[PDB]
Order: structure tokens, then sequence, then C-alpha cells
């Protein structure tokens, strides 16, 4: 069911949509690690300091 | 064998000399037994005033019905009597006057052009006649859905400027427009340097100059000493017209963006991504099996009568995009698998179909360039757009550049979330409201 | 400010519905510290000293 | 310097078929495959078969599926077209040099294994009710068709479109049998443009050789004459007033071809009085509101029918018409000067040449030919044909024409139209 999928066509698809599907990704990182305060990731973030100790 | 590429070295490189007046005069030559010449002239409707807005097409309707040397029928008779086919024409931008005749006919043909060119006979009587012609024509003009919502498009598009006027002008102009009105624009417009004496069939480059100095000399003595006139930029518009009239039984839309003008490298790979999208009749035997995903889904779901794609262009600007005609539950449908369209190419253009969209162009080219009269039209038209005749080499040159990569980029650059011009005439209830077409101008996704 | 500010961040960042998103979760995030504290700033103010924050210092071991 | 131009290839090969071709050097090429097999070879119980069949040239063949047909041939941005008329369909194909392999093995299949399945068939039955309103939009279509069925008795009466009562009722086995029958190595031709006479004969040679069906160009027509009219409301009034002339090639033809120039075709003009038009000047002299006229002149290759068609306002039909006639009654008396003639040989002259100029033009007359004459004709000769018919026979096609027994076709307010009875 997955052999139609696969040829010349789909492959400049897939690479044409790359850095649209990549840029959602860095949305949805941002996003997500905005959203929760996911000081793991924004301990490391230059301004975004709010466990100012 | 003969390869594609071979065959179009093989055609003759159209031969360009200029006379002392200013007048370009240009040939193809073949071993054709007929010919096709005429005048190409730099004049339309984008030249003229507002108060003088039939003028040119006045003349259009004046130019075969006398002159000084050939008072009333004379011309008529002459061309008929050789079997020699005589036409004029007038867009916004060009006005031309040709004679399809023998070869051997050359000599008179060019001498009649000459006469029709510069010694117009407007006689006061004729020029009343040709009021009510072109009044009755007027009429006959409103009945044709497709001719009405492109000089809506214009009018919406190009608002407030030269190029929002129609060719032949409003009903009032025809009505009051003088034979002083009439000779003026003519003096002012039909000057050497913006006329393209053009031939193409079984001719003679030296023979055609010899005719060209022989009949047009006698427009130096001095020129251009008190007034020169260069053309405006015009404004684009992104707006909207609606011509609700629930009367007639189809609907008419035309939608389109701003395209960059004749000059411009990259109204080839347009043209090849409007290949791509194509054309559509119900007429059509295809059906489902269409290439073009919007001929087939309408020829599958019936959504339309009949769809076409443009690149109309005028000299730095243009109209880019589709006009159709369908049935009044229709038009949301055929709006939304357009933009679609559209916007698939502006983002996911794949290589195979830019290929096929190519290979409709070359064919298109080849196909149209097919005997005197598209050729003598293409060396007049090019010389007066792109200052040269274009090789079919270099077509194919600019033609073979484009790849799927070259498709997005330049129809992103033209499409992507940019304002059409919309007009709509007939059933148009349906017909999308500007923001929500505006709207398909863009994809949330990308 | 040369060809406008705001055509650079058109052609920038809210062309594509993608880099437009980006530039309002990373700018939603920037935002919410500059807010936060610098309204709670004007909070202050208007509080100068009757805030148990201001009076800490006075019972410390 | 242009090329020195080629010559055409000829070829009759034994089994009847033809083969021409011309390497134009073109960018482009140009195969055409010509049948005789046109409306006229349809009888009374399958009446709109050979209309179908035009619509069906992108159904299933063996070795091409639909989809096939229509994806290969767009790929590489080719045409397939169909024009059928009376006499002949004319299968053409259109790609650049390059690809004329494809489309050749596209055309084979569409013309040579066709499949007509059952569905797809029942699928393009409702093509005909619209590829016929679309045409019949044009009154002229149906003052055509209605003049060919009350001038002939026979196959000639047939229309080029399919009677409704037909629509939906034409069947696979029908178009099956229209084509063995039909579409035979002796009722066909090849013609070429941008390809080799080697690749043509090799081609013909393999696939084109079929015979298996009817002989007989002339299954003959038998002119009989009578007319027929169509109350309309419609703004003007359509009127052809026709009759039986000369078969096409004949010295006869010539004459009518020439006559019909005398008299006046289209316009030469844009926009214009037709001053050397001497029909129109008749009607004009008595006649001051919108009309048109034209002679009509048409060439088949056992029959003809040569007159007049007319344009005017109901009230003004009897008028327009009996003002033409009369006007061909003085050429039928005597009245044409030398340089009258000189001039329709020269609008006939320039004419034909005009026509054959580009390659679409050029593939149809050699493709029309070949099946008429089975000959190729140079335009210097045509030339030649027309320059000898003399001032005498064009007044003896007039004399013809007027002494004939007549077929009148007619749409719209016929209120004040005549009757033949009444001309
Ligand atoms: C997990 C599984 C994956 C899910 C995939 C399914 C996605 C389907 C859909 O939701 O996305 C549409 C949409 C695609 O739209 P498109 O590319 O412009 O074109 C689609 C058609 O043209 C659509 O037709 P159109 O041209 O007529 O578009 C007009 C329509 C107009 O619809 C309006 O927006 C609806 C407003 C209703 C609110 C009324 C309440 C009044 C108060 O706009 C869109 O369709 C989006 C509608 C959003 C509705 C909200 C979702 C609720 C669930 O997806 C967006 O890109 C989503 C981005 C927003 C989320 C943030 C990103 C986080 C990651
Ligand atoms: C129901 C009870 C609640 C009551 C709420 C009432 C208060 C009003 C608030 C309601 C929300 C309305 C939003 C305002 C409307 C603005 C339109 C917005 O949605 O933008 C659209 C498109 O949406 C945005 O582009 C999406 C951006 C995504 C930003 C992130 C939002 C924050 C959510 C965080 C995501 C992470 C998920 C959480 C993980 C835990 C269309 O943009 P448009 O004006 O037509 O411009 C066209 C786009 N161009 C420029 C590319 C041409
Ligand atoms: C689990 C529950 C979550 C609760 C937590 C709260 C989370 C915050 C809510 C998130 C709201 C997100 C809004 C995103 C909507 C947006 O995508 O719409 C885009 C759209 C773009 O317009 P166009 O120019 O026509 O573009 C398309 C043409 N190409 O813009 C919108 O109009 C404006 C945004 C309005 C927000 C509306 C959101 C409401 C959706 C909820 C649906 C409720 C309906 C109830 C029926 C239920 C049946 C499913």
């Amino acid at each position: 069911m997955l052999t139609r999928f696969l040829g010349p066509r789909y492959r400049q698809l897939a690479r044409n949509w790359v850095p649209t599907a990549g840029l959602w990704g860095a949305v949805g990182a941002v996003g997500l690690v905005w959203a929760t305060d996911w000081r793991l990731i924004l301990d490391w973030v230059p301004y975004i300091n709010g466990k100012f100790k | 064998t003969a390869t594609y590429a071979q065959a179009l070295q093989s055609v003759p490189e159209t031969q360009v000399s200029q006379l002392d007046n200013g007048l370009r005069v240009a040939s193809e030559q073949s071993s054709q037994p007929t010919c096709t010449v005429g005048v190409w002239i730099d004049a339309g409707s984008r030249y003229e005033s507002e108060k003088n807005n039939g003028a040119g097409y006045f003349v259009e309707h004046l130019a075969f019905k006398g002159t000084k040397n050939r008072p009333g029928n004379a011309l008529e008779k002459e061309v008929e009597s050789m079997g020699a086919h005589l036409n004029a024409y007038s867009t916004r931008e060009h006005t031309a006057y040709y004679i399809k005749a023998l070869s051997k006919d050359l000599p008179k043909a060019v001498e009649l052009l000459a006469d029709i060119v510069q010694n117009c006979s407007l006689e006061d009587s004729q020029i009343e006649k040709e009021r009510d012609v072109i009044l009755q024509e007027l009429q006959e003009n409103d009945t044709s859905m497709r001719d009405v919502v492109f000089n809506y498009l214009h009018a919406t598009a190009f608002q407030g400027t030269p190029l929002a006027q129609s060719v032949e002008g409003p009903s009032e102009n025809v009505r009051k427009l003088s034979r002083a009105d009439l000779t003026e624009y003519l003096s002012r417009h039909y000057k050497a340097p913006r006329m393209v004496l053009a031939a193409a069939g079984g001719l003679e480059h030296r023979q055609l100059l010899d005719l060209a100095q022989k009949h047009f000399s006698g427009l130096s003595g001095t020129y251009d000493e008190d007034a020169v006139p260069t053309l405006s930029p015009c404004r684009f518009t992104g707006s909207q017209i609606c011509h609700r009239e629930d009367g007639l039984p189809l609907a008419h839309v035309a939608i389109a963006v701003e395209g960059p003008g004749w000059a411009h490298p990259d109204n080839v790979a347009l043209q090849v991504a409007n290949a791509i999208i194509g054309h559509y009749d119900c007429t059509y035997g295809g059906g489902a099996h269409l290439s073009s995903p919007l001929a087939s889904i309408a020829a599958t779901n019936k959504l339309c009568q009949s769809f076409q794609t443009f690149n109309i262009c005028y000299a730095d600007t243009g109209l880019l995009g589709a006009h159709f005609v369908c049935d009044h539950m229709s038009i949301d449908d055929m709006m939304f698998v357009l933009q679609g369209q559209w916007m698939r190419l502006c983002t996911s253009a794949t290589e195979s179909e830019v290929l096929r969209g190519k290979n409709l162009l070359r064919n298109a080219l080849v196909s149209h360039l097919d005997g005197t009269t598209p050729v003598c039209e293409d060396i007049g038209r090019s010389l007066l757009t792109y200052g040269r005749r274009i090789p079919l080499a270099e077509w194919e040159s600019r033609i073979a550049e484009v790849d799927a990569r070259v498709v997005r980029e330049v129809c992103s650059k033209y499409f992507y979330d940019q304002c059409p011009a919309v007009a709509g005439f007939g059933p148009i209830e349906q017909l999308p409201d500007y923001n929500r077409i505006r709207s398909g101008m863009f994809w949330l996704r990308f | 400010v040369a060809p406008t500010l705001t055509a650079r961040l058109y052609s920038l960042l809210f062309r594509r519905t993608s880099t437009f998103a980006l530039t309002i979760v990373v700018g939603a995030l920037f935002f919410e510290r500059a807010f936060d504290q610098g309204a709670d700033a004007i909070y202050e103010h208007i509080n100068e000293g009757k805030l148990w924050k201001h009076i800490k210092h006075k019972y410390e071991n | 310097v242009p090329p020195h131009p080629q010559d055409l290839e000829f070829t009759r090969l034994p089994n009847g078929l033809v083969i021409a071709s011309l390497e134009n050097y073109a960018p482009a090429s140009r195969i055409g495959l010509f049948i005789k097999a046109g409306s006229r070879y349809e009888n009374s119980n399958n009446l709109g078969t050979s209309h179908l069949l035009r619509l069906a040239s992108s159904l299933t063949t063996k070795g091409a599926s639909s989809f096939k047909i229509t994806r290969g041939i767009e790929a590489v941005g080719g045409k397939l077209s169909v024009t059928s008329t009376r006499e002949n369909m004319a299968y053409t194909v259109e790609c650049l040099r390059d690809d004329v392999d494809i489309l050749m093995e596209f055309l084979l299949n569409v013309t040579t294994a066709p499949e007509f399945r059952r569905w797809e068939v029942a699928a393009l039955q409702p093509q005909l009710r619209i590829d016929k309103a679309v045409a019949l939009q044009n009154p002229q279509a149906h003052v055509i068709e209605n003049l060919h069925a009350a001038a002939y008795r026979n196959a000639l009466a047939n229309s080029l479109y399919c009677p409704d009562y037909r629509i939906g009722k034409v069947t696979p086995v029908e178009l099956h049998d229209y084509v063995q029958n039909h579409f035979t190595s002796a009722r066909m031709a090849l013609i070429g443009l941008g390809v080799s006479h080697p690749v043509l004969k090799q081609v013909a040679e393999q696939f084109l050789n079929i015979r298996g069906g009817l002989g007989l160009s002339g299954a003959k027509a038998k002119y009989h004459g009578g007319e027929i009219r169509e109350q309309n409301g419609d703004s003007l009034v359509h009127a052809a007033l026709v009759a039986e002339s000369a078969a096409i090639g004949s010295a006869e033809a010539n004459a009518f071809s020439v006559l019909q120039h005398v008299l006046g075709a289209g316009p030469h003009v844009k926009r214009g009085s037709n001053a050397t038009s001497s029909l129109y000047q008749a009607v004009a002299k008595g006649v001051h509101q919108p009309f048109d006229v034209s002679a009509f002149n048409a060439s088949y290759s056992d029959s003809g029918l040569f007159g007049f068609y007319t344009i005017s306002q109901a009230a003004s039909a009897g008028d327009v018409i009996k003002a033409a006639y009369n006007q061909v009654k003085t050429i039928a008396q005597g009245n044409l000067s030398n340089p009258d003639v000189q001039a329709a040989k020269n609008k006939l002259k320039a004419g034909y040449l005009m026509s054959v100029e580009s390659s679409e033009g050029f593939l149809d007359e050699v493709g029309s030919q070949a099946l008429a004459a089975g000959s190729y004709t140079p335009p210097s000769t045509v030339l030649q044909q027309i320059d000898a018919v003399a001032d005498a026979d064009v007044i003896n096609a007039a004399k013809k024409f007027v002494s004939g027994r007549k077929s009148m076709a007619a749409s719209g307010n016929l209120g004040h139209t005549p009757f033949i009875d009444e001309l």
C-alpha cells in the first residue's frame, strides 16, 4: 500500500515542503518550551531569566 | 534526420534596416508565393486622454474609406481586384494595418499602406457615418460577456490610469469627437520613429527597403520639434468589480494579479506555469484524464463551461491570471480550485509538470509562427516591444532554463500574498467576497 | 529605515506563515519577560514601601 | 538566402493507400491520416455513427489506454485532432520534430486498434448533445444541414452532426462496424509534414495494410431538390438557394469556383462596401438596412451545390433573395466583362495560395487531393487550371444554376421569405 508513494515526484515533493516542516517544528518547540516554562531549555536563553536567583 | 534544435537555426534571421525618418523596416524571407505586409504603430488607448478615448478606434474605422489619391471606394477596389486582404486592429498599446497579398503584388501593397497611413481623407460625411457604425458596435460588444469582463478588469485593475480605458472609448466620446480631435491624435502619433514596416514571405529585404524609401520617405523635413510623448507608469489596484445580472444564464469571472510587462525575462516562467494550468472548454475530449488538475476537476465535477489562463503584457505592467465561465452554483468551487493550483505552483511545483508546461509552450510558439500573417505580426509587435526580433533559438534557450525551482520562485514573486484585480459579471451572488478571494492568495500551511 | 522597517519585516518574517508563526512565538516569549516584571515595576512605584518585598530586610536573621 | 525548398514525395502503394510527405525543415511536425469515411457513408440505420466516432478519438486502444493517449500527448505538448466533412474523416497529430514517434504510435492505435468499450461509449454519448449544441448556435450550421437534407435524397443528405433521436443509441458495435468497413487501405491517405518518406512508407507497409470493407467513393449521391423551412423567431433570416453544379476535379467545377468570385465570397477589407462583389452591390441597390450575401460553393466527389447564401431582416428576406437571384440571371444572360472574370481569377488564385501557406492548410489540401484524386497537383498547375476557365464557361455555370432544379434551406421569421415556386 506504500510502494505507490515512492518515485522522483515525491522526492521533489518532500524537498519542496521540508524548510516549512522544519520551521513548524521550531514553532512547536519554542511553543512547548515557552508554554510549560522549561527552565531546562530556558536557563540557556540570554534574556529570559525569571529564575533570577 | 533533423533534430528539433537544428530546425530552429534553419529559420532565417529577421533582417532589419532603418530609414532616415526613423521608420524601422523589417522582413523574414521564405520561398512562399504570398506575403503579409504591414505597419505597426506605437499607439492605442494608453496614449489617449479621457476626452479623446475612442480616437484610435475611430481612425481605424476611417482608414480604409478614402485617401487624397484614392477617394472613397478606390482603395477597396484596388486591394479587392488583386485578390489581396486588408485588415486592421487596435489594442491599448498597438495599432496595426496589414495586407495579405501575392508576393509579386508587394510594390502596390506597400504603396497602399503608405497612402492609408499618411493621407487619411477624414471626410466629415464619412466620420458621421462612422459615428453610427461605432455606436452600433458598442451595443454589439455589450452582449459579449467575455469582452465586457476584460474591459471591466482593465477598468478596475488600472483604476484612474490610461490603461483603465477601453480601446473603443465611451459613448459620449463617440458622439462628440470631431475631425480636429481625429487629425490631432493622427499627427501626434503616426510619426515615423513609432512605426514599423513589417513583411513576411517571398520577399527581398533589399526590395522592401527600396519600397520603404519610395513611399514612406515623405515624413522627413522636420520632426518632433515642438512636443514628444513618452508613456507614464500605470498604477495597479487590487480591487473588485461586480456587475450582478441574474438574467444572463452563465457567470463570467476574470481574476488577475499585476504582471511585470513585455521586457521582463520572467514572462517565460509565468507562461510555463500558465501552460501547466492551461485551459478547458466543454468540447474538449480528454475530460477526467487531462493533466492540468484544474481541467480534470472541472471536467469531472462539470464545474465550469470554460476556463483559460492569460498573461496580458503592457509596457512595464500586465495582467496575470485566469478567466472562466460557469453556472451560478459553481463560482465558489472554480475560485477555490484555481487559487489552490496557483498556490500549489507557488510552493510545491514538481519537475515533470514543468516539463509539460515547457513542452506546451514550445509547441504553442512554433504552431503560432505558421504562415506570413502570424510571423509579420510577430516582427511588427516584437520591434515595438522588445526593440528587436527575438529569434526562436533564444526562446528555446530561455524556455529550457526554467525548472521547478524557477516556476515556484517566479509564481511566488507574482502570485503569493498579492492583491488580485477581480471582475465579475452575470449571476454572481456566489462570487466570493474580496477578503475571501484575497485569503486564497496564501496558505496557512506554508 | 531605507526600504521601510515594516517592508523588510514582511519580506523576512511575515511572508511565509511558518516564519510568521515563529516570529509570534519567539515574540510572545520576549514580550512576556518585558511585560510581567515591567508592569510589576510600575506596581512597585504606586506602593513604594507599603509592600512586604520593601519591608524584607527589617526582620532578617 | 533561405533554404532551397524540398519537393513533395508521393506514392500509391499497390493496395490503394497513398503516402505523401514534405521535409519542410519546420521546428514542428504534422501527420494526417485522411479517410474516405465522412457522414455520407452512414445509412438510415446508423445515423450519427461517424459523429460519435469523431468524438471517440481518445477512448481506449489495444496498446494505449485512454489515460495514456491524453497524458502521453499532453506530456510532449502535442495535439490529436479529428476533422470530419461529408466525404472525409481526417485524424491529425501535431508535435515537435523529436516527438513524431510517440504521436504516430498513438495515431495508429486510435485509427486501427480502437477498442470502443461499452462503458466508455456509454459515458461519451452525452458529448453528442453538447457538440451538436455548440455548433448549432451558428444559424449557418442548421441551414447547411437542412440544405443538404433537401438537396439529396441520399448520402450527402446526412448531417455531420448526429440526429437527436440517435443520441445514446449509437452502439459500440456500430463503430467497430464503421471502422472495419471504412478505415481500409484503399480508402486511406497518410500525409506527413516534417517527417521522412521512408518512415511514412514503413508505417504504411507495417500498420496500415487493412482491407475488408466497401469499395465505392460513389455509393452515389442522387440529387433531388426541394426546400426546408424552419420558423425561428430569431433576430434576422438565413436563406441558402442552390442548384446542382459540378463534381470536384472536373473542369466544370473550376468555372463554378470562378463564378463564386465574380459574384462574391467573403469580404477582403475590414468593414467595406465590398465594391467588386457583384451580388452585394446588386442587393444594396434596393435594400437600405443590415444584410449579407455570398455565393455558396460546395464541391463533392460526385455532385456539387452552387448558389448563394443570404442574411437579412425578416421583412427584407424576399427582396434580398430576389435581388441576388436576378443578379445571377444577368450573368447567365451574358452580362459579364473580361476584367470582371480577370479579378475573380485573381481573387481565387490568391485565395488558394493563401489557403495552403501554413502547414495546417497545406496538410489538409494534400490530404483531400490524395483522396479525391489520388494525386498531388502543385499550385503552379492549379493556377494554370484556373486560367483555362474562359468567360464563356463562367456564363455556362450561371446558365446551369438558373435553369436547374433548385434546393433551398431557410430559418427565422419566414413570413416574407419566398418558396422556389415564387423565385
Ligand atoms: C471561546 C472562549 C474564549 C474567548 C476568547 C475571546 C478573546 C479573543 C481572542 C480569540 C483569538 C483570536 C486571534 C486573533 C485573530 C488573528 C488571526 C490569527 O489567527 O492569524 C491567522 C493565522 O494564524 C497564525 O499565523 C498562527 C501563528 C501561531 C502563533 C502561536 C500561537 C500561540 C499558541 C502556542 C502554540 C504551541 C502549542 C501549545 C503546546 C502546549 C491569520 O493571519 P492573517 O491575519 O489572515 O495573516 C495572514 C498570514 N500571512 C501574513 C502569512 C499572509
